[PDB]
């Protein structure tokens, strides 16, 4: 019930999230570097929670959210954004995302987001 | 016999993307089928972040205090949610 699928292009960003997740009592189900891989990993890993980076519009994290929602209408997705992205975040929430966190990652915020989505 | 509640959402000083954080509150209220009657500041100002660390709402709710408070407490990154039946 604490398995997370981490989706982010940057290896360092995923590392920072893995560290927070582990220290917070959750576990890394797996990771993806893009949205296409995210949907594939969602089907195979069946994670409880997904963290989806949407900081890079070209990466199309929003489309991956919609695809994951189609695969599982009960999916629990936490969007990872940057400052100034309120419009994209609101759009992601309407697409099905449950909550959001903002970079750079603040452990206490990530921990509460994980706890609350559960 | 619906109910009307006064709600005050208080955010922490550093809270990022406050308009999106507040949107989550509006999204939760709509999920519970509540109707927002009035807000402080106006909806336009909220969407433009023309506020500090708190937002006030007056809503008509088909659910009671306990379920409403439980639902609003499920939102992360909120210092406090003040709810009073009116």
């Amino acid at each position: 019930g604490k398995r997370v699928l981490i989706v982010d292009d940057a290896a360092f960003m995923r590392m920072m999230l893995k560290d927070i997740i582990t220290k917070a009592g959750y576990e890394v189900a797996g990771e993806a570097t893009n949205g296409r891989e995210a949907v594939e990993k969602y089907k195979e890993l069946k994670p409880d929670i997904v963290t989806m980076d949407i900081t890079m519009p070209e990466m199309n994290g929003i489309d991956a959210i919609k695809e994951i929602m189609k695969i599982d209408p009960n999916a629990k997705i936490i969007v990872c954004s940057a400052m100034g992205q309120q419009a994209m975040v609101i759009e992601a929430i309407k697409a099905g995302a449950k909550d959001f966190i903002v970079k750079p990652f603040q452990p206490s915020r990530v921990v509460e987001a994980l706890n609350k989505v559960s | 016999g619906f109910k009307t509640f006064y709600i005050k959402v208080i955010l922490k000083e550093g809270t990022q993307l406050k308009s999106a954080r507040i949107y989550l509150v509006f999204h939760k209220l709509e999920e519970l089928k509540c109707e927002v009657v009035r807000t402080i500041p106006s909806v336009e100002e909220i969407e433009e972040e023309k506020f500090e660390n708190e937002v006030e709402l007056f809503v008509i709710s088909p659910v009671d205090l306990e379920k409403l408070s439980e639902a609003l407490s499920s939102i992360a990154d909120i210092e406090r949610v003040i709810i009073k039946e009116v």
